[PDB]
């Protein structure tokens, strides 16, 4: 519940930044709006790629850290760790 | 082009719908991809004769759990 709320507020901020920044280039706006025009499943799929070190997702470090801590807690509760 | 750029993002969606989407995405991306190796250790534990002479076998050697 709170992870998704923070992610949605981030999307609010990032979309506004892209709208403010659309005026430099129309070609740039295409790759910036890939996310906002992707289906809702694809949007969250690309937002949840900060696992591993490829790290091309637009998620910020703090939001990444929240899930990277909850996931470690879940693993140590499942006994995998 | 503004209308084309205008679509259905996550920030407009109700929170519970996005939570369900997050549950599915988290599942597939993290829980499915998580890997831990235990097969060799498990088989080694299962193949051990578990203190059979200490146990009161009093006959033929009892088959191990893997058997």
């Amino acid at each position: 519940d709170d992870f998704v709320a923070k992610l949605q507020d981030n999307q609010r901020f990032r979309y506004n930044e892209v709208m403010q920044a659309l005026n430099m280039s129309a070609a740039l706006t295409a790759r910036k709006t890939k996310e906002f025009r992707s289906p809702p499943q694809e949007q969250i799929n690309m937002l949840l790629n900060f696992k591993d070190d490829k790290s091309e997702c637009p998620c910020p470090e703090e939001i990444r850290d929240q899930l990277l801590d909850f996931h470690e807690d879940l693993m140590t509760h499942c006994g995998i760790e | 082009v503004v209308a084309c750029f205008r679509m259905a993002p996550l920030y407009n969606l109700p929170r519970h719908r996005a939570v369900n989407l997050f549950l599915q995405g988290y599942e597939k991306s993290w829980i499915e991809t998580e890997e831990h190796y235990f097969e060799d250790k498990l088989i080694e534990d299962l193949a051990k004769p578990g203190a059979e002479p200490p146990e009161e076998d009093e006959g033929t050697k009892r088959v191990d759990p893997l058997h």
